[PDB]
C-alpha cells in the first residue's frame, strides 16, 4: 500500500464569474481501488469526470479527476479521497493561490 | 533511449469472480497510443492517438485477440500467486507487467524490457541479456525456476528483438509531428503577503508541453536550493502541464528562470507593479 | 503491436 498524494487546482487562473475545470490529481496510490469526491461548501458535486486508470514506472496509479466550476470570493471547494492506505479519508481544499 | 515503446498491463482480481479486471495501456514515447479494458461495455483495444485511427479492422480484431489470452494468462497467474504467498480469494490482489523496447539513436534495439509487479512490488524481470530472470524475493523463486526450467524468456527475447522494433518503427512513421512536437510555457509571477517584513513570490508556469520543465530562483544572480517551495508538474487536463516555484523572500531584486525544450530561449521573468 | 505471454507465473 501506497497513500495517496493529492493536489486540488484550476485548469486556467480563476477569476470570478469565470466559468473554468477544477481538477483533482490523485498519484503514488496502491492498490488501484480509490474513492474521489470532490465538494462544493461541504457538498458533493455530482457531475465528476474521472481519467482512466494509468500507472507509473514505480507501479504506483494516478487519475485526473475534474469538475466544471465558476469560482466566486465565498464559496469553497474540496477534495475527498478514500483509500485502504488510509484509516480515515483525506480532503484537499482548493486555495486560489495555489 | 531515444524512441521507446512499452505496454503497461494490469489484472486486478475481484472478489466473488472467475474473472480479473484487465486493462492494457500501450505507449510510444511515453504518450498513450492504445488501450484495452475488460470493463468497457465492447472489451476492444481502442486508438488513443490520432495518427493511430489509420490503422485497419484486421489489426483490432488481432490485438483484441491477444488482450483475450493476456486475460486468461493474468487470471491463472493471480490464482497461482494466492498460493506463493498464502492469500485467500476473499481479498483483492494485483498483478502488473511493463514491456516493450528502446531504441538507440542508430533506431536499432537499444534494450527490451519485462518486467512484473505482485501488490505493488517489484516480483520478476527480465535481464538485459534477455536469458536470465531477476526475482524479488523468495516466493519470486518459485516462478523464476519455472521459467528457467521452461525456457520463457527466448519467447519474449524474440517479440522484443522483432516484433516490437518493427512496430515502434511504424508508429513512429505514422505518428510524425506529434512525437517532436511541443508548447512553450505562459510565465507569470503571483504576489501574496505572508507575515511581517516578509512576501511569497510565486512563479507559474502554464501551458505546457510536454511535461519536462525547470523553474529556479534568484537574487542578485545567485541559485536558491532548499529555501525555494515548489509543486510537482501537474496535468491542466487539456494536454498541457503546470508547474509554479515560490520564494519567502523579505520586501523587485528578485529573478525568476523558466526551461523548457520548446522555448526559443530560457524565459527570466519578475515581479510586475 | 502488443505480446502475449508465455508461461504462467
Amino acid at each position: 500500500q501506497k497513500t495517496p498524494q493529492i493536489q486540488v487546482y484550476s485548469r486556467h487562473p480563476p477569476e470570478n464569474g469565470k466559468p473554468n475545470i477544477l481538477n483533482c490529481y490523485v498519484t503514488q496510490f496502491h492498490p488501484p481501488h480509490i474513492e474521489i469526491q470532490m465538494l462544493k461548501n461541504g457538498k458533493k458535486i455530482p457531475k465528476v469526470e474521472m481519467s482512466d486508470m494509468s500507472f507509473s514506472k514505480d507501479w504506483s496509479f494516478y487519475i485526473l479527476a475534474h469538475t466544471e466550476f465558476t469560482p466566486t470570493e465565498t464559496d469553497t471547494y474540496a477534495c475527498r479521497v478514500k483509500h485502504a492506505s488510509m484509516a480515515e479519508p483525506k480532503t484537499v481544499y482548493w486555495d486560489r493561490d495555489m | 533511449g531515444p524512441h521507446s515503446m512499452r505496454y503497461f498491463e494490469t489484472a486486478v482480481s475481484r472478489p466473488g469472480l472467475e474473472e480479473p479486471r484487465y486493462i492494457s495501456v500501450g505507449y510510444v514515447d511515453n504518450k498513450e497510443f492504445v488501450r484495452f479494458d475488460s470493463d468497457a461495455e465492447n472489451p476492444r483495444y481502442e486508438p488513443r492517438a490520432p495518427w493511430m485511427e489509420q490503422e485497419g479492422p484486421e489489426y483490432w480484431e488481432r490485438e483484441t485477440q491477444k488482450a483475450k489470452g493476456q486475460e486468461q494468462w493474468f487470471r491463472v497467474s493471480l490464482r497461482n500467486l494466492l498460493g506463493y504467498y498464502n492469500q485467500s480469494a476473499g481479498g483483492s490482489h494485483t498483478l502488473q507487467q511493463m514491456s516493450g523496447c528502446d531504441l538507440g539513436s542508430d533506431w536499432r534495439l537499444l534494450r527490451g524490457y519485462l518486467q512484473f509487479a505482485y501488490e505493488g512490488r517489484d516480483y520478476i524481470a527480465l535481464n538485459e541479456d534477455l536469458k536470465t530472470w531477476t526475482a524479488a524475493d523468495m516466493a519470486a523463486q518459485i516462478t523464476r525456476r519455472k521459467w528457467e526450467q521452461s525456457g520463457a524468456a527466448e519467447a519474449y527475447k524474440a517479440y522484443l528483438e522483432g516484433e516490437c522494433v518493427e512496430w515502434l518503427h511504424r508508429y513512429l512513421k505514422n505518428g510524425n509531428a506529434t512525437l517532436l512536437r511541443t508548447d512553450s510555457p505562459k510565465a507569470h509571477v503571483t504576489h501574496h503577503p505572508r507575515s511581517k517584513g516578509e512576501v511569497t513570490l510565486r512563479c507559474w508556469a502554464l501551458g505546457f508541453y510536454p511535461a519536462d520543465i525547470t523553474l529556479t530562483w534568484q537574487l542578485n544572480g545567485e541559485e536558491l536550493t532548499q529555501d525555494m517551495e515548489l509543486v510537482e508538474t501537474r496535468p491542466a487536463g487539456d494536454g498541457t502541464f503546470q508547474k509554479w516555484a515560490s520564494v519567502v523572500v523579505p520586501l523587485q531584486n528578485y529573478t525568476c528562470r523558466v526551461y523548457h525544450e520548446g522555448l526559443p530561449e530560457p524565459l527570466t521573468l519578475r515581479w510586475e507593479p | 503491436a502488443s505480446n502475449e505471454n508465455m508461461e504462467t507465473m
